[PDB]
DNA sequence: ATCAATATCCACCTGCAGATACTACCAAAAGTGTATTTGGAAACTGCTCCATCAAAAGGCATGTTCAGCTGATTCAGCTGAACATGCCTTTTGATGGAGCAGTTTCCAAATACACTTTTGGTAGTATCTGCAGGTGGATATTGAT
DNA sequence: ATCAATATCCACCTGCAGATACTACCAAAAGTGTATTTGGAAACTGCTCCATCAAAAGGCATGTTCAGCTGAATCAGCTGAACATGCCTTTTGATGGAGCAGTTTCCAAATACACTTTTGGTAGTATCTGCAGGTGGATATTGAT
């Protein structure tokens, strides 16, 4: 009876901005759970750690995005960084 | 009589089971495997089946990686026929041993 | 009521993400961009992998995604494969490869 | 016709597998070279899960249990959950 | 001149114990320490891990003892295992 | 006034790892036997080093114990060579080995 | 400031009798005359990646100067963790 | 004049080597390597004297590792002379390429 | 080369296992209004860190010499690949019930807060002691003969 | 074997850096003692989903045959080890200056917390279809001759 959350749905959203006609199967998107959650908690782990190092109670958005510099590839890193960055400026500039 | 000369099979199964994604150990000795080996840990023990899946899924898939692996260092020694002294090496490598 | 994701932009749950940052004993605090910037970027990389793995979806003639297909994705690009290196994809199988001093001579 | 359960695990299938792994040939010693690392590797991650079993006071392994028993034996596996 | 803690002296009573007559250079010791700190860490991360795969908000000994189960080695385990218990069980009768 | 230390028998410090059990956000409470329980484990494992590392020492007929002197305890020692199979101890060499093909003779 | 001498081709300081008494201590008795510029080669990515890590916690904390703990940091995240500097 | 065998010389070393902890590159070109990569990645750097030792701690223990993998991987060829196939083929096994 | 055996590819067909769609709650996001908490912005220290200069040795660069290792070549013998099938082991699908998971309860044990006491850190001076690095000089080890 | 070159060993011996030793201040812990809150163990039990097993299914054990791979043996070429020789660069240890880590004290902004609305997201239920297999026929591949 309990509620299961997962991703499924959100990834399922994404798909669509992406490819419109095309569909997933559920192992393939038990795939894309695990995916998220993975660098789910990688990323917040960085960012745990990073805010310890430096004695903060606080983990913000510099510490997810030195997070992400330290945690992906180079060209994923840049991207990432400008896409988490677009959203968060998107979000300020919002009454 | 029709006869392929060695090596054409073989050739022939790489294609085959590199392009698939079936399991290639049969569930039912896997299964028993896993619960004669769970046994020394506890006693009465029941397994989800997505769990013993989750098991044969991570084996397979590291066995192949450890045949790769391998299979690399039979070539390293200009053979192309895997030894234990492959196998060995590779986890030695790898860190799994000595 | 407007959702944090959609003031964001964003098809991730920015608000859930902020949830589970806290519930994660990841620090005392948490800043109010930070569930965004990770939303954010968990989304983006959610679309580089479905990308990817839509294209391998059309080459092998087919409208819906399995796991195969994302193992060719992620195997086939130098990043992809860094970042997931160390895990295993269920129902994937592997690359087709084969050692040049395999292949039969004459 | 007993047999032990290791046994189980058969040659061809032990083939189909290096096969995978793109493997040509095949010396006849490596089935229970084969088999004895097998065991190492399933030794391994199942006493880490049924530790997790015994602490989550179950009767019954979970597919979480092995995930996170694989996630910590560095061999993280995706869709059978976390 | 800021208070920089560390484990040494308890490293230096436990160096006593087991060798009365044996000293230990300052940077033996800084490995020492660090040994500590390592391996608190990886404890207490298993613990952190674990309590939160069961949704218990709480590590208690027996979220420790399972960590440590699962960190160190066969007869190391079972060593550690009794020293835990035998202080915890003496703890607890101590009040 | 006694320590919990004494009230448990041990030498390393329980108030101490309470607190950095706390500071260390692994959980939103912790239990009054997790410090006691491994403060003490720690306690058993720096004990066990320093007897191998102590031998060691002796063995080199040296009074001070030294790096060196840790990395053969170490390395020696199946059980905490596997522990502590991923760490470098700074200063502490290698043990001796050499390949016994490449030795001289037959 | 005034000046600053430019730094080129330093690691050529990595010698090939440094690389030889490495070699040595990992139990090598005869090297191939190439390794020394394949050592070099594997020793710089090596270090780029453990600077890299290490600088970028520096800049995180906002310091000009690098510390033994963010070297400590970034070895290990590398997994390459060590004793003997702190943390 | 006397002569010590192709070998024989390697063997003590080996030897010698194995017995002590000392680092095997020289401080100061390790230094500017340090300086000259972190330069690279960002101007107006500093470092503390220990982080330059961390880091030479660092590399020697890495090479001198990847040396013994190396030479595993010249004996499994039935030779005795380490080539850049062995330390590549080490770095590949190691997951490291 | 030609020629047959057999694998492989491609078009087309179709039933249904497994998607996608829809509904309708409702836990959990969001909105609102205080109640803390924090990370700086300025404003100073005392450091470590950088630079540089001189002296010195200790290790590096180089060229020569040839020992013995590597890789090419040949080859014989062993050892794994290929092969047909019914015996038997696994797969498949049907059915009790073990136990995971839902839910409620309540107190043993957790946090919170304000005192009181104690210890572990440093800093100032002082003493000590292990052992690094130097010295012969007695005991191997290696390689020519 | 025997002999000579030279590396190794070991043990004793002085300078001294690094270790141990107080001494003493004290600030930050750690402890103690109520007041207050509650996480999760306990106990009951609903209902998945797991072990068992009967009939249906199809992969593997087997023994023979010989293609071709591995390992042994031989050897010519040349690479890499050893070593002598000439001296550059690293090491060591000063000295000065300052760029900057590291604190401390006030708040303005930001984040948590208790309390209400107001959905978006899930499980349960209902349609919809991609494609896994099947067949049919053409063509490519392999291996014999
Ligand atoms: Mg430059």
């Amino acid at each position: 009876r309990s509620r299961k959350e997962s991703y499924s749905i959100y990834v399922y959203k994404v798909l669509k901005q992406v490819h419109p006609d095309t569909g997933i199967s559920s192992k393939a998107m038990g795939i894309m759970n695990s995916f998220v959650n993975d660098i789910f908690e990688r990323i917040a782990g960085e960012a745990s750690r990073l805010a310890h190092y430096n004695k903060r109670s606080t983990i913000t958005s510099r510490e997810i995005q030195t997070a992400v510099r330290l945690l992906l590839p180079g060209e994923l890193a840049k991207h990432a960084v400008s896409e988490g960055t677009k959203a968060v400026t998107k979000y300020t500039s919002a009454k | 009589p029709h006869r392929y000369r060695p090596g054409t099979v073989a050739l022939r199964e790489i294609r085959r089971y590199q392009k698939s994604t079936e399991l290639l150990i049969r569930k039912l000795p896997f299964q028993r495997l896993v619960r004669e080996i769970a046994q020394d840990f506890k006693t009465d023990l029941r397994f989800q089946s997505s769990a013993v899946m989750a098991l044969q899924e991570a084996c397979e898939a590291y066995l192949v990686g450890l045949f790769e692996d391998t299979n690399l260092c039979a070539i390293h020694a200009k053979r192309v026929t895997i030894m234990p002294k492959d196998i060995q090496l590779a986890r030695r490598i790898r860190g799994e041993r000595a | 009521a407007k959702t944090r994701s959609s003031r964001a932009g964003l098809q991730f749950p920015v608000g859930r993400v902020h949830r589970l940052l806290r519930k994660g004993n990841y620090s005392e605090r948490v800043g109010a961009g930070a569930p965004v910037y990770l939303a954010a970027v968990l989304e983006y990389l959610t679309a580089e992998i479905l990308e990817l793995a839509g294209n391998a979806a059309r080459d092998n003639k087919k409208t819906r995604i399995i796991p195969r297909h994302l193992q060719l994705a992620i195997r086939n690009d130098e990043e992809l494969n860094k970042l997931l290196g160390r895990v295993t994809i269920a129902q994937g199988g592997v690359l087709p490869n084969i050692q040049a001093v395999l292949l039969p001579k004459k | 016709v007993l047999r032990d359960n290791i046994q189980g695990i058969t040659k061809p299938a032990i083939r189909r597998l290096a096969r995978r792994g793109g493997v040509k040939r095949i010396s006849g010693l490596i089935y229970e070279e084969t088999r004895g690392v097998l065991k190492v590797f399933l030794e391994n991650v199942i006493r880490d899960a049924v530790t997790y079993t015994e602490h989550a006071k179950r009767k019954t392994v979970t597919a979480m249990d092995v995930v996170y028993a694989l996630k910590r034996q560095g061999r993280t596996l995706y869709g059978f959950g976390g």
